[PDB]
């Protein structure tokens, strides 16, 4: 239901699929690299010309010494991505290896991820994090309605965003052979994770609920809301969540972070409860110049 | 290789003389040079050891930047692979000889005062019944915004370790131990009986919390059924408090009065 | 220190199949399948009071076995030296090593059959014993001291020595005799023709007469009563020797 | 008793006149003739001298001692140029070379009894009267004008030769040779007292009892005794000692081996009653030509 598609959202898709018609297998010799976008956990991303098309992509290089019986598993379920097409979801080019490496190439967003525009922006408003929490939520659904697979990893650096005003999801839970390959080897300074999926408890998409709302808060104040690592964890999991300042954000924005960041993902708000949410019918309801602002926020 | 006789006997003649000898040779890259000094000090240790459930350690060619450690090559297989090979038959009394010839190596170890830091059943070669351990003293050296911490590693790894462990921090400075050896032989122990690892693949941010709070191995405790006085065992060994931990001389006896 | 083809990756490095020259002592016999059965079960000895044994190959005609190279001096020529000084501690660490050492051997079922000072090398401390299972009448005075009743009374010439009764109450006994050259530096028999000494330790007589016309303290001289014990039966096993050691003045 | 005949003193002043004529005795100038024997460590050559014409024996012992030491023996050695007696062997010279240390002495064409009576079989009563006469001669003579005893005493070292004489070797001249090699050989057969086998103190009585089992070897041809060495020695120590069989020998020489062969030394009779024993009153009066019975039972 509300993976209904846009008029304009349905012709921008169709438009990748028919510009990535013509591409075919991918090679390391297709790529001629332009830029380096970033990295983290065990991966790097490029920005790169794929010279037989003219198409800028981005190509995520994972290092993992792994038996080839398994690595073309993970090239296997990688081919899930070719049906993940939503106006939520980065757009899948291909994935292959090459020296050592598993190479997966996506749509290149030129508005890199949040965690970048918010270390330009300082913090982002409340009306352009409600518009990003509808891509979050919609997007989610996607994956859950449609290819039955959760996030696993949301955070402001998978949340990406591109000039045409666009906020798609990427580095989500496609190859479960990729996850048990590389999920139990890197562990980062900050910390998104759910406490049930800490303490070792069945999680589910409700997790990803969590790592949406403690994103929010960090966005909003531009700070991550809550020092060896184990500590953190353990604050997360026995310490009150994070919240608002109370005098700048709206009530039913506090409410809505609030019902995200419930310790408990039985009585934390589900998918469907935050689509109909007060601060959810007010964002969508409202005109926002998200590409306007993105650029000259960030310089595009 | 003969060499110059020195002294002559009744029982024929005693030279001087060079063996060569199929051996294991792990390189490293050095990145101070206090560290040299140090790793001196501990390899003199280390070629002093006698134990038939220890690696011979031949010594080390330090040829900067490259730094080699030469030890007797291990014929068999990894106690890693040796019980998660189906054809393998285990059972109450394997499991205890095996700990046995463990504990027996790691007494010594710790009798002359060395710390293993990294027992895990990769590091321990079974051999038609021959147990030999390998690789202790290894963490301490100094070589080549995130740690890599592998699956395997982490269930070996005990509480205080795994609570010192944030991005950026040497892995010199975390509080290994004899307790934490112990420990380490906690998880070797679990393997013998469940053949596998006692936590699930996960992520190692869920791990750590596991680990460092100490719910993870309760619940592992509570759920695995095993022999209670098999499971006795792996609760000391396992213990939050490293005080409480047993030492090697002390688990001898109680593997001993297994049934 | 030859380098050869590489086994596994890890954390650590890189791990490669190799080979090394090391220092070693080797022992070269003329001259069967005991010696395979024994040299298989002599490269498994692992005890820092015992020396590392490499192996043997046997190419004919000559029998070699590879042994580490001992530094430091012989317990033969350690305590006859003036300048080593010895004391009712040193003594007892010394030979509380030695025991160590036999009492593994003696555990893994293995005889030395040849014990004496010239087989234990001291190094600042450090006692290794050597020259384990190795074993007309051509018999030194200094050999002699070591020898238990049973195994003079049945020297005959012509007969082979793998006929002689070694045993591990004959170790016992020749650590009686290193413990009294850790007490007297020197031999327990004056040096006489050999014959008068096989007579003298055959019949039990010449041990008798050390111990009583030697004025050793009577817990040094325990000690030397129950390893000399003419009856071989009677002589103590050397886990009970280190209690027996452990609790001297 | 114990004073010369004119024979022997003019023997013996001819011995000291050709000694007068050797000098200093080198390897270099010896030629090997022949291997007389060996046993105890060393081996004995027939060789002869470069500088004189004379035949001399050589014997050669292996000893593996530093050369302070064997300086010490070459030095105590050179106690055996005042050794001039009709029953003690002559003696030439002293030296060390590659490790052996050499004797050089008179050279007895007759060999040893021992070798003797391996070819006689048995030796005849009235010529062990003469051999009996010598060997206390012989070692009345050590013991009067050396103050040493033989150690020694048995068949392999009473010498003979064509001429008729009979003489003792290998005595206990030096103290330093006798401390480096006797604890090394241990042969099948046992000429030593029961004394000397249990540590205690000894004299020239034990050479009386070296002599008399000796005797008794020599008359019946076949060592008295008897198997392992120790049984042989502790037979000796606790057994009665052997004694001639009746009917053949005379009684006189049952008693003079009888006298010998006491176990208690003290109780044993010494030189001085065996001198004037019955059996040597008899055997010096008598003549019996041992020149010629000599060379006819061993062919010369
Ligand atoms: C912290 N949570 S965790 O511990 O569960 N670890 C993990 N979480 C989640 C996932 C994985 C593995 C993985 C990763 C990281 C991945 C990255 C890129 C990718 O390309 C595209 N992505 C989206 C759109 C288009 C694409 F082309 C696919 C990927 O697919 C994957 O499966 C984890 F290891
Ligand atoms: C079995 N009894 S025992 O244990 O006492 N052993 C010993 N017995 C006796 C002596 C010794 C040492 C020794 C020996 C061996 C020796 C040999 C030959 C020698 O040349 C002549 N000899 C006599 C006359 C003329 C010579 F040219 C002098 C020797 O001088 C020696 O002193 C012993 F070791
Ligand atoms: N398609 C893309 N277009 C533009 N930028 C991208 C794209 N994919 C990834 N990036 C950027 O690449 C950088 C590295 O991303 P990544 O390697 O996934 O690690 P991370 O998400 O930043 N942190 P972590 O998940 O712990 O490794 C981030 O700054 C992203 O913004
Ligand atoms: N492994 C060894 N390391 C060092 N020195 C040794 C070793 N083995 C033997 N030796 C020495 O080599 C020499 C000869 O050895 P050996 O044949 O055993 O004579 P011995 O035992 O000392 N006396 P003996 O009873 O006559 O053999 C002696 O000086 C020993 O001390
Ligand atoms: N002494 C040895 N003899 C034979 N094989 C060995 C020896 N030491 C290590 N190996 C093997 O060599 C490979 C690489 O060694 P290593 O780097 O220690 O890896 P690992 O311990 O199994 N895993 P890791 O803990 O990450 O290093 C592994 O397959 C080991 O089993
Ligand atoms: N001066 C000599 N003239 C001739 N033959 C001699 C002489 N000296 C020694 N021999 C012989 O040399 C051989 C070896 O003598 P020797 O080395 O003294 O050992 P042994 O007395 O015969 N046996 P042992 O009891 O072991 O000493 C014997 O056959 C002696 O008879
Ligand atoms: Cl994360
Ligand atoms: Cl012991
Ligand atoms: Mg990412
Ligand atoms: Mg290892
Ligand atoms: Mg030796
Ligand atoms: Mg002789």
């Amino acid at each position: 239901e509300e993976l209904e598609l846009d008029e304009q959202q349905r012709k921008r898709l169709e438009a990748f699929l028919t510009q990535k018609q013509k591409v075919g297998e991918l090679k390391d010799d297709d790529f001629e690299k332009i830029s380096e976008l970033g990295a983290g956990n065990g991966g790097v991303v490029f920005k790169v010309s794929h010279k037989p098309s003219g198409l800028v992509m981005a190509r995520k290089l994972i290092h993992l010494e792994i038996k080839p019986a398994i690595r073309n598993q993970i090239i296997r379920e990688l081919q899930v991505l070719h049906e993940c097409n939503s106006p939520y979801i980065v757009g899948f080019y291909g994935a292959f290896y090459s020296d050592g490496e598993i190479s997966i190439c996506m749509e290149h967003m030129d508005g890199g991820s949040l965690d970048q525009v918010l270390k330009k922006a300082g913090r982002i408003p409340e009306q352009i994090l409600g518009k990003v929490s509808i891509a979050v939520i919609k997007g989610l659904t996607y994956l859950r309605e449609k290819h039955k697979i959760m996030h696993r990893d949301v955070k402001p650096s998978n949340i990406l965003v591109n000039s045409r005003g666009e906020i798609k999801l990427c580095d989500f839970g496609v190859s479960g052979q990729l996850i048990d390959s590389m999920a139990n080897s890197f562990v980062g300074t900050r910390s998104y994770m759910s406490p049930e999926r800490l303490q070792g408890t069945h999680y589910s998409v409700q997790s990803d609920i969590w790592s949406m709302g403690l994103s929010l808060v960090e966005m909003a104040v531009g700070r991550y809301p809550i020092m060896a690592i184990f500590e953190l964890l353990d604050y997360i999991v026995n310490e009150p969540p994070p919240k608002l300042p109370s005098g700048v954000f709206s009530l039913e924005f506090q409410d809505f972070v609030n019902k995200c960041l419930i310790k408990n993902p039985a009585e934390r708000a589900d998918l469907k409860q935050l689509m109909v949410h007060a601060f959810i019918k007010r964002s969508d309801a409202e005109e926002v110049d998200f590409a306007g602002w993105l650029c000259s926020t960030i310089g595009l | 290789e003969l060499g110059e006789p020195i002294g002559q006997g009744r029982w024929g003649r005693v030279h001087r003389g060079r063996w060569h000898g199929e051996v294991a040779i792990r390189l490293l890259e050095m990145d101070n040079q206090d560290h040299l000094k140090l790793f001196k000090k501990e390899v003199m240790n280390y070629r002093q050891t006698r134990h038939e459930n220890v690696v011979l350690f031949m010594g080390a060619c330090m040829n900067p930047p490259h730094l080699a450690i030469i030890t007797s090559f291990c014929k068999g297989r990894t106690l890693h692979s040796f019980v998660r090979d189906p054809k393998t038959s285990l059972d109450i009394n394997k499991t205890r000889q095996i700990a046995q010839e463990i504990i027996k190596g790691m007494g010594y170890l710790h009798a002359k005062g060395i710390v293993h830091k990294d027992l895990k059943s990769k590091n321990v070669f079974y051999d038609n019944g021959k147990v030999v351990i390998t690789d202790f003293g290894l963490f301490g050296i100094s070589g080549v915004n995130q740690l890599k911490l592998s699956h395997d590693w982490l269930c070996y790894l005990a509480p205080e370790i795994v609570r010192e462990m944030t991005p950026g921090k040497d892995e010199d400075q975390l509080p290994f131990s004899k307790a934490a050896d112990v420990y380490a032989f906690g998880t070797v122990w679990y393997e013998l009986q469940a053949r596998d690892w006692p936590l699930k693949n996960q992520a190692a941010e869920a791990s750590i919390w596991q680990i460092g709070s100490g719910e993870g191995m309760k619940r592992v405790l509570t759920s695995v059924s095993l022999g209670k006085e098999v499971s006795e065992i792996l609760s000391a060994c396992w213990a939050f408090d490293l005080q409480e931990r047993p030492s090697f001389s002390l688990l001898m006896d109680m593997l001993e009065k297994l049934p």
